[PDB]
């Protein structure tokens, strides 16, 4: 009797665990890399401005 | 520029007379302007390249992005 009844919580609250912490996570990663994707670009391009004007100027 | 009188004014004298005159200074000297020919075009080949009477004005550029 007893065992049919604890194996279903388990797994009950395993789903409900899993599903709400899979989507937090989409959420947080995706902001996450937003962060660095302009990041990636928008450095080399100053860097670029900044070692232009050595180069030229030299 | 330095000393000795009798042998200075032979010299120093000639210092100035190369630069008392100055369409060839006393001689520009026609050996002088030879080699100077040769290593004034070398030392522009030994130099970088790009006229040394203009402006190297900028450039822009675009970086690899996915």
């Amino acid at each position: 009797q007893l065992e049919e009844v604890k194996q279903a919580s388990i797994k009950q609250i395993q789903d409900a665990i899993d599903m709400e912490k899979s989507q937090q996570a989409l959420v947080q990663k995706r902001h996450y890399l937003f962060d660095v994707q302009r990041n990636n670009i928008a450095m080399a391009l100053e860097v670029t401005y900044r070692e232009r004007l050595h180069r030229v100027y030299r | 520029l330095d000393p000795v009188q009798k042998l200075f004014v032979d010299k120093i004298r000639e210092y100035r007379t190369k630069r008392q005159t100055s369409g060839g200074p006393v001689d520009a000297g026609p050996e002088y302007q030879q080699d100077l020919d040769r290593e004034l075009f070398k030392l522009k080949q030994m130099y970088g390249k790009a006229d040394m009477n203009t402006f190297p004005n900028f450039t822009f550029e675009d970086p690899k992005f996915e």
